[PDB]
């Protein structure tokens, strides 16, 4: 059985200016 | 609540100056770097290398306890507070750490293996509580459900447990195929044991795992196809076949694995195992024949049906019978396949007999090698 | 810059435009280019606001 | 000299912009057409050209998951297609709705 | 009888010690270094 | 008398243990429901222990229908088997009172609930969402909420993309535009070659 | 008070104030040890200072509570630090070695001098800028105030009249006499040297 975690351990709504 | 950490560690430090380890002066310098990690801790932006900073800081300590011990006291342990509370304390930022942080994996990693090296001062029943709120947190995640499995059949060799995590796992995660894979092979590992110690039992004097196959075959099939569909089922039947044919090439390749898994183990009747494989390719699944939809896997299958019988035979003990049926299946599948798919079956099965038996026999002593050399020209 | 630049364009612009013998080389367009980033470079070196100088007071020195 | 006529210049710059116009129309049509079947693609990337080769790439929304779009997108987008195209709002299409997309 | 080098080692990061430091700071020569 | 608290989530179930109960006669006072709106407090009450995120889209479909028409779904009767202890009988809030039975007849050992106690509570967690997860990956609950809306949807209205005439629509505005197009670059391919 | 550490630890030569003022100086340093790694590999001498100056034990030491004695041998290694950084400021390892030095010995406060008149030739450098903004200029660099957190660089005519005070041609005589005895000396040190000299009596 081979686990990693052990190894794991070591604006849209403004309108334009004129 | 910074301070409230700090009184539990005067016990200790008072331990320490009344055995005479180490001075006031320097009881107050270990009291300084202690505050300031508490500190850390327990302010804002905190992380999980703060924690590693105090463990770490800790078990220096500890070290350095220990060896003036022996040089002072002259005693392997003094019956005080001293001896158990720094290991008692990691344990506690361990505890604050995981929960403060959940998320992080190479912490739970740490916090495991630094208590099961201490496995007389802490139960195995403590490593479970671990291994429980672990697995809670992240029920997804198959590495820890085999870490547990694995730890307790080799520490603890209780496979009635292991089994449990297997199940529970696989009823999180069965579209997984490693998870399978891993139980498995578990599997395999007790029947080889149990033979073993049979045998072992003398002397001083299997068909489950291929159930768990075959359930794997078919959840796997399913949830490959709830993926790749996604919320809606597909309307046009072409792409429909196409996910069939997906399953069945992944399937397949799943299966293979399982193939290669079973050469491993001696003691099991692998031709046995290896021919439900087989059997079960045989029958016709979600409406595709192997031989009519993919013929290129059709030969792989026909392919280990063929050397079936002369895959485990030594050179030495190679029978002529036996050989004789590897050639007679081979001829009977010709008979049944196109002529491009023959000559692909063709140039495997001389390539088979060429590398395992005829190169790695005499072509001078071997009265077989004749045999070898004028089956494979009239192949 | 515009404005630089806009007058060095139609030298080299007239040199193009109105040569029988021209080759195809660039040179005129090469040379105008070098003198718009020189002007650039100057232009761009020159700052605006003043530079403070090294403030020297004459502190009062009483003896001890 | 036939290497010497200005009419060229003028007629190539009013083409390069014509050829603009019209490929940005026909990049919106394909983006409105197939985002029909994954509506969520434009959103990530806006590129009309990477958007088409990924229409090239992977017809359909379920070979995402095999199919791979490194050469078109960097890591971090190409990921974010993969988790959009299984959660994606849009409707199957056929292979003949497929043919002509692509 | 006096510790160890590792005991040492450990002491020096136990109690934050900086003389080792120190003492490199003072036999520090700038011509070596060039 | 509440110890554990369920709340279902487009991206999977989420279990959470009760810390403190809250004051069921002054449930109603100002303060106490305060408690909820604000995230500081909310913290001591509640503390998430399991999360099991579904394995894709078809999975959360499934388990919308179920939970929809009150059923235990696999994936539920095993994130409830992983959480709840055996045990005299566990406490468990539930939004709906319709699952109650069916969680009661797959565990026999615990007794929902689904009082305005733990209505606050679930409540409490709708508003808080992600914020409460401690940062465990639970994607995007609006995102989520998004495709499964639309499947749930569809999968009542029997919808088929055979219906589907948008398709036609898009064809036409194509055909009239390669059309034009074809004519446009034409006439250049005309001038272009026109001079030679 | 804490005031007065937030300002001295948002001085940063990598980050930004407000990423500068979470870090620890654990983190900082272990940027700065592998940065020394590579200028190392570049160049021996650099590892001299990693007994020395970038010393685990080095994160222990507070400049503030020594006596006289320890200070001025904690500046010497310092300056002998800042000639070797001179001419790689181009790499950007070296960088990352000097943030140890200007967030653990405060080199921006104390050793202000040293640290302008090395990187006077990266004055176009975007590392002259940064320094500049973290830096309280002297007396004699009054000049380079107006660029002090400015957009635009120090101009080359802006150098002239920094070299143009005979006082500050005094210190960058001195400077550029410790290189001519440590042979510390590079091109583009020279470079700058002769044209702003060449250009003092222009």
């Amino acid at each position: 059985l081979e686990t990693g975690f052990d190894a794991l351990a070591n604006d849209w709504f403004t309108l334009p200016k004129p | 609540k910074t301070r409230y950490y700090l009184e539990q560690c005067i016990p200790e430090m008072d331990d320490l100056v009344e055995k005479g380890l180490f001075t006031k002066n320097e009881v107050s310098l270990i009291m300084k770097k202690r505050t300031d990690f508490e500190h850390r801790l327990n302010s804002r932006g905190s992380s999980i290398n703060d924690y590693i900073k105090y463990i770490n800081y800790e078990s220096n300590v500890n070290k350095l306890r220990a060896k003036r011990c022996k040089r002072i006291l002259q005693v392997k342990k003094t019956n005080s507070l001293s001896d158990w509370s720094i290991q008692q304390r990691i344990g506690f930022i361990y505890q604050r750490g995981t929960n403060k942080f959940p998320q992080d994996l190479k912490f739970w990693a740490m916090y495991l293996n630094y208590m099961k090296a201490r496995g007389n001062q802490t139960s195995y029943k403590k490593i479970h509580n671990i291994y429980n709120q672990l697995l809670k947190l992240h029920p997804t995640n198959v590495d820890i459900w085999i870490s547990c499995a694995k730890y307790e059949y080799e520490v603890h060799a209780n496979f009635k447990s292991c089994r449990n995590i297997f199940q529970n796992g696989l009823r999180f995660n069965p579209d997984v195929p490693k998870l399978w894979y891993e139980y498995v092979k578990f599997e395999l590992n007790f029947i080889t044991k149990l033979i073993n110690r049979r045998k072992v039992m003398g002397l001083i004097n299997g068909d489950i795992a291929l159930t768990i196959f075959d359930v794997c075959m078919k959840t796997l099939g399913k949830h490959y196809i709830n993926k790749h569909k996604g919320y809606y089922a597909i309307s046009d039947s072409k792409m429909n076949i196409e996910l069939n044919k997906e399953t069945l090439n992944y399937l397949f390749s799943e299966s293979l694995r399982y193939i290669k898994l079973f050469d491993e183990f001696l003691d099991l009747e692998r031709d046995y195992l290896i021919n439900h494989v087989l059997q079960f390719w045989k029958n016709d699944m979600y409406d595709l024949s192997l031989r009519k939809d993919l013929p290129e896997l059709y030969l792989k299958t026909v392919m280990i049906d063929i050397t079936l019988n002369i895959r485990y035979m030594p050179v030495e003990k190679l029978d002529i019978d036996q050989l004789q049926l590897s050639v007679k299946k081979y001829f009977a599948y010709i008979s049944k396949l196109d002529s491009a798919s023959v000559k692909s079956l063709k140039n495997e099965y001389r390539s088979y007999l060429q590398d395992n038996y005829l190169k790695k026999m005499n072509a001078e002593d071997d009265p077989r090698y004749k045999i070898l050399d004028l089956i494979i020209s009239k192949l | 810059i515009a404005r630089v630049l806009a007058a060095k364009a139609a030298v080299s612009l007239r040199y193009d435009a109105l040569a029988e013998d021209r080759d195809d080389s660039g040179d005129i367009g090469l040379e105008s280019r070098a003198k718009v980033e020189n002007r650039l470079s100057q232009l761009e070196g020159r700052d605006l606001r003043t530079t403070p100088k090294v403030v020297r007071e004459a502190k009062k020195v009483e003896m001890t | 000299s036939a290497d010497k006529v200005d009419v060229m210049i003028i007629q190539a710059i009013a083409l390069l912009d014509d050829l603009d116009k019209e490929l940005n129309t026909y990049a919106m049509r394909c983006k409105e057409w197939y985002g029909w079947h994954f509506p969520e693609l434009a959103k990530i990337v806006t590129d009309s050209v990477a958007y088409a080769r990924i229409i090239l790439t992977m017809g359909i929304r379920s070979k995402a998951s095999e199919t791979d779009l490194s050469e078109i997108l960097p890591e971090e987008i190409e990921e974010r297609v993969k988790t959009a195209a299984e959660v994606s709002m849009g409707t199957e299409i056929t292979q003949t709705d497929l043919d002509n997309i692509n | 009888p006096p510790p160890d080098e590792e005991e040492q080692l450990l002491a020096k990061f136990v109690f934050g010690d900086t003389t080792d430091l120190q003492e490199n700071l003072a036999k520090f020569n700038a011509d070596f270094i060039f | 008398p509440i110890e554990y608290l369920l709340f279902e989530e487009p991206t999977g179930y989420a279990v959470f243990k009760v810390k403190l109960q809250q004051d069921d006669i002054g449930s109603r006072l100002k303060e106490v429901q305060e408690q909820i709106n604000d995230f500081g407090a909310f913290t001591k009450l509640i503390e998430l222990v399991s999360f099991a995120p579904f394995k894709g889209a078809a999975e959360a479909l499934e388990n919308a229908n179920d939970i929809s028409e009150g059923l235990v779904s696999e994936s539920l009767k095993a994130i409830l088997d992983l959480n709840l202890p055996k045990a005299k009988n566990i406490t468990l809030a539930i939004s709906d009172k319709n699952l109650g039975p069916s969680i009661k007849e797959e565990f026999p050992y615990v007794d929902c609930i689904s009082n305005e106690l733990a209505q606050d509570l679930i409540r409490g967690v709708r508003l808080h969402g992600e914020k409460l997860f401690k940062g465990l990956q639970s994607g995007d609950l609006e995102r989520a909420q998004l495709g499964l809306g639309h499947a749930y949807s569809r999968a009542k209205v029997k919808f088929s993309v055979q219906k589907n005439d948008n398709h036609i629509i898009q064809a036409i505005a194509l055909l009239d535009q390669l059309d034009k197009d074809i004519n446009t670059f034409a006439m250049r391919v005309k001038e272009w070659y026109g001079w030679h | 008070d804490r005031k007065r550490r937030q300002k001295l630890h948002s001085a940063s030569l990598i980050y930004n104030s407000k990423t500068a003022a979470t870090q620890d100086y654990d983190f900082i340093f272990e940027n700065a040890s592998k940065a020394l790694e590579e200028l190392s590999q570049i160049e021996p001498k650099f590892a001299i200072f990693s007994r020395t100056l970038f010393s685990e034990s080095s994160i222990s030491l507070d400049r503030n509570v020594q006596t006289k004695e320890e200070i001025k041998d904690l500046d010497n290694a310092i300056n002998a630090y800042l000639l070797l950084a001179s001419s790689k400021w181009y790499l950007a390892p070296t960088l990352h070695a000097t943030e140890w030095l200007v967030r653990r010995f405060q080199i921006h406060v104390k050793n202000t001098e040293m640290l302008l008149l090395s990187t006077l030739n990266y004055y176009q450098t975007p590392v002259f800028k940064r320094i500049l903004s973290i830096i309280k200029l002297p007396p004699l660099f009054n000049c380079l105030s107006n660029f002090v957190r400015s957009e635009k660089p120090p101009t080359a005519l802006t150098m002239i009249k920094l070299f143009n005070d005979m006082d500050f041609l005094k210190l960058y005589t001195s400077y550029l006499d410790q290189c001519i005895k440590h042979n510390a000396t590079y091109t583009n040190q020279l470079l700058f040297t002769t044209c702003c000299f060449i250009n003092v009596v222009a």
